[PDB]
């Protein structure tokens, strides 16, 4: 019939268009944030607000009619964030929100100097319809949205494997942005998504070396959980990186030569670089008093374990791989250096200097 | 040839100088290198450096033969998983399908990229030495320099063949060799560490030890025997440069 | 070391690829062959400046290596691509890492850079005798 011909013709101009339009609403599993009762009201509200605007989420008109016969290359819905099955990004339309915030930050950066950025960029975001929409939201939903968004941003811009690591980075960035808001002449009354970016533009190296520490020593679970429980993370400045450094140096000083000698030395040289940065001043510019205190002892233990690393580096391996007669003295002498430098191992002082040389003699 | 070059030199009929030579304080330098190299060519009769005579005096010999010490494809000695699909699209995923046009190849042959002649790029931008096929950069670079000066001599005495053997097309084929030897001696000064004239004397010794050895392939048919000829000439050139700790004070004192 | 010191520019150009692959919603063709014209038609001047810095870095690291890429690559690039010193006024298809055509240049460069890094890391793999398979893929590649 002619009526069915018309029906098919109109089902020949919406199907490609609907397929294209879905690609911007089902990216990283955004759809499952609508058909789930556990989603908070602000989730659906923000989803609808983001979807309703056409300039903020501009979907480019794709013309699927002027191309030569190709292959199986249908509309490709890309997933930036590698999620689990039937998973969803915490904040609705996380990728587009991140891109919009990044481009606003770029505009504010190239239009202002290094000093006007923190306030001009926040105000520019506030002038956005999205900015005033989040200004409408207040109270506990604002905090929940902030936690969800800063949990989403780490997944966007990093690579994480375990959810416990994800929580570690989540509270690390939470404390970082809380500290950055503390030095912003503003009280705890309000907080905005912009700051989550600004912290990442300030302490990027800190979270980077944190990630490298957690990826070079994969068993952060027990040690970091005990460090967090026995020593709470209270404080504006994010100290979880320093606390992880303390735990790492502690249980690596515990198992001096317990694993394979060459393997133990290998792990020491892999982790040498990150704790080398973390004990360096060039990263602890804005650290708090407690952080500046704990880094001193973590650097002392790093120096002691570096000395033990030099002891195990050659005094047995390099040439005593042939002859095993001195392996007993080598095995016991690391413990004697331990018993000589329990507390003060700073080779910069004449006392421990002469102690180390006398022990080696 | 000896007498004819002597006659051309006494009455200023030298093919190199045509009232348009290099005007810096280096035309004389390249001229002394050229005279010394030509003397090594005409005095020597060994087949090891016979390709040098074929390159200089008879440019038609290398109008088709592989000119040595040139960018050569490394895909000749033999794994990084870059396999081109039959339709011409590379793939790297380790019976799969190609990432483009989904060719039924993969898993869930002559690769000749080497060229002939003077494939070297513009000498103006060249600051990296290329150590290849087990040749230390010293002997490799010295062979590079002697090849450049021999080609300059050949182009001066026989233009059209060497104009047709170079792949980069230039309107002054003899013109850019002056800055070629410029950059070559500059990187010699940087790498060796001697003075410019001291490096000139070192090159003099290197090219003289070819003449003082009067005890394989003649036209360098293909790439592998050309590399073999590099191998057998490097072993002869090297010991004199290894004994540069004592010859340097000697040359300084002379 | 002369060409190994250019591995440090690997992440930036990689972002330049990604910030195109995501940004380019397929219009089925390449526009007029001019990067500078592409920046001229680009909307915002801030992203214009960012993309300008990125293309300048990419062209600088490409010109210095195209002669190397002419013979040291593992894919048969036609000799005409690695012949001239490309600039910001060349064809825009270079930036897109297409597996066939002009884009095959850019991809090739990236490949070489990867083969420039892991290979020397391969030497470390021949020294310690214990392999740390910390093999990050070419989307998490950073300054680390």
């Amino acid at each position: 019939t002619f009526r069915h011909t018309l029906w098919k013709r109109v089902q020949g101009a919406v199907t490609p268009l609907l397929a294209s339009m879905i690609s911007f609403i089902d990216r990283d599993g955004n759809l499952e944030l609508l058909t789930r009762p556990d989603t908070p009201p602000w989730a659906r509200d923000l989803w609808m607000f983001i979807f309703s605007d056409t300039m903020l989420l501009n979907i480019p008109l794709v013309m699927n009619n002027e191309r030569h016969k190709g292959e199986m290359a249908y509309i490709v819905v890309q997933n930036h964030m590698n999620l689990s099955e039937n998973a969803s990004n915490n904040v609705p339309f996380s990728w587009k929100i991140k891109d919009y915030l990044e481009e606003l930050w770029v505009q504010a950066q190239y239009i202002t100097d290094a000093e006007g950025l923190p306030k001009k960029f926040v105000d520019i975001f506030q002038q956005t319809p999205l900015g005033r929409f989040l200004a409408q939201l207040h109270g506990e939903p604002q905090q929940e949205l902030l936690q969800c968004y800063l949990k989403d941003f780490i997944l966007l811009t990093m690579r994480v494997s375990t959810e416990e690591e994800l929580k570690f980075l989540q509270m690390a960035l939470w404390s970082c942005t809380r500290k950055l808001k503390a030095a912003s002449e503003a009280p705890e009354e309000e907080v905005s998504l912009p700051w989550v970016h600004l912290a990442y533009q300030r302490f990027r190296s800190r979270l980077q070396n944190f990630s490298r520490i957690l990826t070079i020593y994969p068993q952060v679970l027990h040690s970091l959980m005990e460090a967090r429980w026995n020593h709470e993370l209270a404080g504006c400045e994010m100290t979880l990186d320093a606390f992880a450094a303390m735990a790492c140096t502690e249980m690596l000083t515990r198992n001096t030569l317990k694993p394979s000698p060459q393997a133990w030395l290998q792990l020491v040289k892999n982790l040498s670089m990150p704790l080398e940065l973390i004990c360096s001043d060039e990263h602890m510019q804005g650290s708090g008093s407690l952080a500046q205190a704990v880094i001193r002892e973590v650097r002392a233990q790093w120096s002691r374990i570096f000395s033990t690393a030099l002891f195990v580096e050659h005094v047995l391996l390099g040439t005593e791989s042939r002859v095993p007669e001195l392996q007993g003295l080598v095995t016991e002498h690391v413990f004697l250096l331990d018993k000589c430098l329990r507390e003060n191992s700073d080779v910069k002082t004449h006392g421990p200097f002469e102690a180390v040389m006398r022990t080696l003699c | 040839d000896i007498s004819r070059f002597a006659t051309s030199l006494v009455d200023n009929s030298v093919p190199l100088l045509r009232a348009g030579p290099s005007d810096s304080n280096l035309d004389g330098t390249v001229t002394e290198m050229a005279i010394h190299a030509a003397a090594v060519l005409l005095c020597g009769q060994n087949e090891l450096l016979e390709p040098l005579k074929n390159l200089a005096f008879s440019p038609a010999t290398m109008a088709h033969a592989f000119l040595p010490t040139m960018p050569e494809d490394l895909l000749a000695q033999a794994r990084v998983h870059w396999y081109t699909c039959p339709n011409g699209h590379p793939c790297s995923v380790g019976q799969s399908i190609c990432i483009d046009c989904h060719a039924p190849i993969g898993g869930i042959d002559k690769a000749d990229r080497t060229q002939t002649g003077h494939v070297l790029g513009n000498p103006q931008r060249r600051d990296v030495v290329t150590c290849d096929r087990g040749l230390p950069p010293v002997v490799f670079l010295l062979i590079r320099l002697l090849t450049h000066l021999a080609l300059l001599l050949g182009a001066s005495q026989s233009s059209q063949a060497l104009i047709n053997i170079i792949k980069p097309p230039v309107r002054d084929p003899k013109g850019f060799l002056q800055q070629h030897i410029l950059k070559d001696l500059e990187q010699l000064a940087k790498m060796l560490g001697h003075s410019a004239d001291e490096t000139i004397g070192v090159v003099h010794l290197v090219l003289r030890r070819l003449l003082q050895e009067q005890h394989f392939d003649t036209e360098l048919s293909t790439k592998e025997m050309r590399n073999n000829w590099e191998k057998e000439i490097a072993a002869v050139i090297s010991p004199e440069l290894e004994h540069l700790d004592k010859t340097l004070p000697t040359m300084n004192n002379l | 070391e002369a060409e190994l010191r250019l591995v440090k520019f690997l992440p930036e150009i990689l972002a330049l690829q990604r910030d195109l692959v995501k940004q380019f919603q397929n219009v089925q063709q390449v526009e007029y062959s001019s990067i500078r014209g592409f920046l001229s038609k680009h909307s915002s001047d801030g992203l214009r400046q960012l993309l300008h810095n990125r293309i300048t870095v990419f062209l600088s690291t490409w010109n210095k290596l195209r002669r190397s890429l002419e013979t040291n690559g593992e894919i048969n690039l036609p000799k005409d691509y690695c012949s001239t010193d490309l600039d910001l006024d060349t064809e825009f298809e270079i930036l897109l890492p297409r597996r066939r055509g002009l884009g095959l240049c850019a991809t090739a460069l990236v490949s070489y850079l990867i083969r420039l890094h892991n290979e020397i890391v391969y030497a470390v793999e021949k020294l310690s005798k214990e392999n740390n398979s910390y093999s990050v893929d070419a989307a998490e590649v950073t300054e680390l």
